């Protein structure tokens, strides 16, 4: 635990409000390899996945808010999968309680936070790389032969199946990715990167990360899943968006700054143009007459 | 001073300069049509010819050559009466003055100016306005709420006056909370929708909250179903106090009042009651019973009891519970 502690302490690195900044290819460099492979020293032994668990959720929350996703994925592969039933192994055999104790029960749901965000990036990185895919329409010949215009025909004819199967796996990525950052910005009771355990230690390194993360990644999935769902059509589901941030049981309009609340509005007026434009009302409902 | 001589000649003027031209535009002589419209403020002709060949910048030039004379004006109810929605709220802020005074006629689009304009001090209250008017849809009163909240949430409203507008519009989040928590069987077997219902008045969720359709009903539900008779105006023709005595009549009616095998203390047998329960909840939640439940006498002399009027257990249990419940708050 002091290895992975001071080597989690050596970042004399104060959260700064500035680098929101488009930092470019920002990967994994020898000083984060250093605190992925440091989570081994709490692995090597079944008597410590608990505290693995805690502190690989304290530098996947430094990677996270880095915007080191795959960094992050990294310290994700160091906590090995059976760890979450490991640490209610070790509390029925010896005059413990029901669950584990109340920092590690908070531990086990801020990790269930972290792989339902990981699986939110992961389904979104597949759905960008088969949207940016899309099968490119035949070039229209200018005055073309008789065998040009064949030579046309069994190609459009290709296109209508190449883009159908495109589209065909688009929509099926589009509901997954959609699954993924509901699962998020929908989270259960308390919420993503909230606590439930009041019978908790205090770590304010922990407590501020969390409060910082949820003004990160929860503003940033809302922005990703009005551009998924508008870039597909989707266009009343990316007004839905407005009640789910405004939502009293998730209160997600307390985690996006005015100016993204602005920006989430001028964005909402987006999909609310395509539906006027499509013949509906600024909602997406029938013009009855 | 000559009147009703002028304004038939002017009539008579307006219609045949319609008759001459409008044969012109059809015949698609966008050039001639358009000479004689220029020379003759025939605004219908040029802005047709506009939209026919899709000129917005002859158009935009028209909206500065005929600005003394209303054009832009003319202009948003051509855009209207037969129309192109985007067209008309993506104009230039140089009309924006002009525009909202139309869209002051056209409320249901007028907050799309108005965030277009910035003004979000306004559109919170047209959308708030807008919402009170939408009892058609419910999932449409909740959306439009939604972006009124979400523009309060954005206006530069000093602290005092945002806490107020917050607090106004949380009082009807907790109101439509009462629909939208409708069970889901108690949806199904009406066959009702919550993103194509009406919004309804608090007598009528009380009416669907205590029906015999909610095969669920419980504690929860009979709370609601009191709690909304805190949401009823002084001009519905409807004794507050009846719904009270038939809310607790239909709660009774959930609860199982059958005699035990004989051993069995019905003060300890009771607390299992959903009418137990909310008397309880009523307890927690800080009321007087002493003041707000309906007499022991009268509650048996109320019909929707039905078979129950006749029950003597039920006679001795309900007033056991009752004598329990209020000398317990004194």
């Amino acid at each position: 635990k002091t290895v992975v502690e001071n080597i989690r302490k050596k970042d004399n690195g104060e959260f700064s409000h500035h680098d929101l900044a488009p930092a470019l290819d920002t990967g994994t460099t020898e000083e984060d390899r250093l605190k992925i492979d440091v989570i081994d020293w709490l692995v090597f032994d079944p008597a410590q996945r608990a505290e693995a668990l805690k502190q690989g959720n304290a530098i996947m929350r430094k990677f996270l808010a880095s915007k080191k996703h795959e960094a992050a994925k990294e310290v994700f592969v160091k906590i090995p999968q059976d760890s979450i039933a490991e640490i209610y192994n070790q509390c029925e055999e010896q005059g413990m309680e029901s669950p584990l104790p109340a920092e590690d029960d908070n531990a086990i749901r801020e990790h269930l936070c972290i792989r339902a965000y990981l699986e939110a990036h992961e389904t979104f990185n597949e759905w960008f790389k088969h949207m940016n895919s899309v099968p490119q329409k035949p070039a229209l010949i200018p005055q073309p032969t008789f065998t040009e215009k064949v030579a046309h025909e069994h190609k459009e004819k290709k296109y209508e199946m190449d883009f159908g199967i495109w589209k065909g796996h688009l929509d099926a990525l589009t509901a997954d990715v959609k699954e993924k950052m509901y699962n998020v910005l929908l989270f259960v009771d308390g919420g993503w990167m909230v606590d439930v355990r009041e019978d908790a230690k205090e770590d304010h390194e922990r407590t501020h990360q969390m409060v910082l993360l949820r003004k990160l990644c929860l503003p940033m999935l809302c922005f990703l899943l009005h551009t998924i769902l508008h870039s597909t059509g989707q266009y009343q589901e990316c007004l839905q968006l407005a009640d789910m941030v405004s939502s009293e049981r998730h209160k997600l309009y307390l985690v996006f700054s005015k100016e993204e609340l602005r920006k989430l509005l001028q964005k909402l007026r987006e999909s609310s143009l395509m539906l006027l434009d499509q013949g509906l009302d600024p909602l997406g409902y029938e013009i009855q007459l | 001073s000559n009147r009703e001589r002028y304004d038939n000649l002017e009539m008579e003027y307006l219609q045949k300069r319609s008759d001459l031209l409008s044969p012109l535009l059809s015949l698609g002589q966008y050039l001639w049509a358009a000479s004689l419209a220029e020379k003759y403020c025939d605004f219908d002709i040029l802005v047709q010819m506009c939209e026919q060949t899709d000129n917005q910048s002859r158009l935009q030039r028209y909206m500065t050559q005929f600005a003394d004379q209303n054009f832009s004006d003319f202009l948003f109810r051509w855009y209207l009466e037969k129309g192109k929605r985007g067209k008309l709220l993506s104009q230039p802020i140089s009309q924006h003055g002009q525009l909202a005074n139309f869209l002051q006629a056209h409320e249901h689009l007028s907050w799309l100016h108005e965030i277009n304009s910035q003004e979000l001090e306004k559109a919170h209250a047209t959308l708030l306005g807008l919402a009170n008017m939408e009892t058609r849809y419910f999932a449409k009163k909740k959306t439009l709420l939604g972006l009124s909240k979400l523009a309060a949430l954005a206006s530069d409203f000093s602290e005092d006056m945002l806490q107020e507008k917050i607090e106004e519009m949380a009082e009807q989040e907790r109101f439509l909370l009462h629909q939208e928590t409708l069970p889901e069987q108690l949806l199904a077997e009406k066959q009702l929708n919550l993103s194509a219902m009406p919004v309804l008045t608090a007598p009528q969720l009380i009416g669907l909250y205590i029906c015999e359709e909610n095969r669920r009903a419980n504690e929860y539900d009979f709370k609601k179903a009191l709690d909304l008779l805190e949401y009823i105006d002084e001009e519905e023709d409807i004794n507050i106090n009846d719904l009270k005595l038939e809310i607790l009549c239909k709660a009774l009616q959930r609860d199982n009042w059958s005699s035990s095998d004989g051993k069995d203390d019905p003060i300890e047998v009771s607390k299992d009651s959903i009418f137990v329960k909310i008397l309880q909840k009523l307890l927690k939640d800080g009321i007087q019973l002493s003041e707000y439940l309906p007499e022991v006498k009268d509650l048996l002399q109320a019909d929707q009891l039905g078979s129950l009027k006749s029950n003597p257990y039920f006679e001795f249990v309900l007033k056991a519970n009752y004598e329990y419940y209020v000398q317990g708050q004194i």
